[PDB]
């Protein structure tokens, strides 16, 4: 069990399960600890109700995105293993399990990494994939080989040193990792790549075009 | 070829056709013995994405 799950247990027993179920949406009961980091004025750890909207939480506790809410580019709401969501989704999304699963992300561990428009999103996702490359136990073939493969492909994507077709192949590579591993590290390495390909493909294609024209 | 014109006329009359138009010997209309390199396209299943082998 997680430290938070056991830690909240004595309070749940003393005050009752109904009091804890009073907070949050149905099947998403209780309070939660949110770690808001990244490009926010006041990154911090706070306690809040489960189904608080993301925008309200960021503007209330974290002090808002650096340069105003209109500067926001992307949010990773559940730590590195959850796919990112763009600004158009972070407008009316609630911070529970089901609401974030609907947005194709998942709440995970409630770690909100905020990125504004002053960031190289591909570089950030590549750094996350490199982290997953360096933390693979190397037991099963899918994770052990495909995470390094995806790290190489993403590192080449950062420079724009590929062709657009590779994008689709990269997607399929992710599908060959997710669901075929021993533990969920393979899924957690495949998901951010899928989110990036899903929401920022024009950026990748434009970077490849720029590299192609610059290098002839 | 290089035959004398009178011999050419004799051949044309004897055969009944104009042999100078179509000669069995090849002189200079054949391809050069040295050619530029080719490029040789790949094929249909050289895709990177929608190319799972169990579907072909
Ligand atoms: C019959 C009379 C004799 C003259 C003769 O044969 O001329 C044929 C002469 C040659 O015509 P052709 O063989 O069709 O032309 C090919 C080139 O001339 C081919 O010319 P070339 O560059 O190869 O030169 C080869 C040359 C040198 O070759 C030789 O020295 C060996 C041939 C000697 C044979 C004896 O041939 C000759 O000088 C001798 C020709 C025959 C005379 C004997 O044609 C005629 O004059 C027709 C005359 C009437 C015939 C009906
Ligand atoms: S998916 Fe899990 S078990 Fe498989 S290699 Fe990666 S860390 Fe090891």
């Amino acid at each position: 069990a997680n430290v938070e799950t056991v830690a909240v247990s004595p309070t749940i027993c003393r005050r009752g399960g109904a009091w804890f179920a009073s907070f949050g949406r149905e099947r998403n009961s209780g309070t939660k600890l949110f770690n808001i980091s990244g490009h926010v004025n006041h990154p911090c750890t706070v306690e809040e109700e489960m189904s608080v909207p993301l925008k309200e939480l960021i503007e209330k506790h974290a002090g808002g995105v650096i340069g105003g809410w209109d500067n926001l580019l992307a949010v990773i709401p559940g730590g590195s293993s959850t796919p990112l969501i763009p600004k158009s989704v972070c407008e009316t999304v609630l911070m529970d399990f089901d609401a974030l699963v609907q947005a194709q992300t998942g709440l995970g561990t409630a770690a909100v990494i905020v990125m504004d428009r002053s960031t190289d999103i591909v570089k950030a996702i590549a750094r996350l994939i490199e982290f997953y490359k360096h933390e693979s136990c190397g037991q099963c073939t899918p994770c052990r080989e495909g995470v390094d493969w995806m790290n190489k492909v993403m590192a080449r994507f950062v420079k724009g040193d590929a062709r657009p077709a590779e994008i689709d192949s990269l997607w399929e590579i992710s599908k060959q990792i997710e669901g075929h591993t021993i533990c969920a590290l393979g899924d957690g390495a495949a998901w951010p790549v899928q989110g990036l390909i899903r929401h920022f493909r024009p950026e990748l294609e434009e970077r490849m075009q720029q590299f192609a024209l610059q290098h002839q | 070829a290089s035959a004398t014109r009178v011999i050419q006329l004799l051949r044309n009359w004897a055969s009944g056709r104009d042999l100078q138009a179509k000669l069995q010997l090849r002189y200079q209309e054949i391809s050069k013995r040295t050619q530029p390199p080719p490029k040789l396209p790949v094929g249909p299943s050289h895709k990177l994405s929608n190319n799972y082998y169990c579907t072909r």
